[PDB]
């Protein structure tokens, strides 16, 4: 990507598509 | 510092892809 904040589940947003299948490891819902 | 970048600023999926299993 270029300039984005990312924040709340978009975190595994970003890393649903970088791993995906490879189940990333974000941290949780607070 | 995982959402604190990206939520208190900005990051690139990069250094993103690190927080991955």
């Amino acid at each position: 990507f270029v300039n984005q904040h990312l924040c709340g589940s978009d975190l595994v947003e970003a890393l649903y598509l970088v791993c995906g299948e490879r189940g990333f490891f974000y941290t949780k819902p607070t | 510092g995982l959402l604190e970048q990206c939520c208190h600023s900005i990051c690139s999926l990069y250094q993103l892809e690190n927080y991955c299993n």
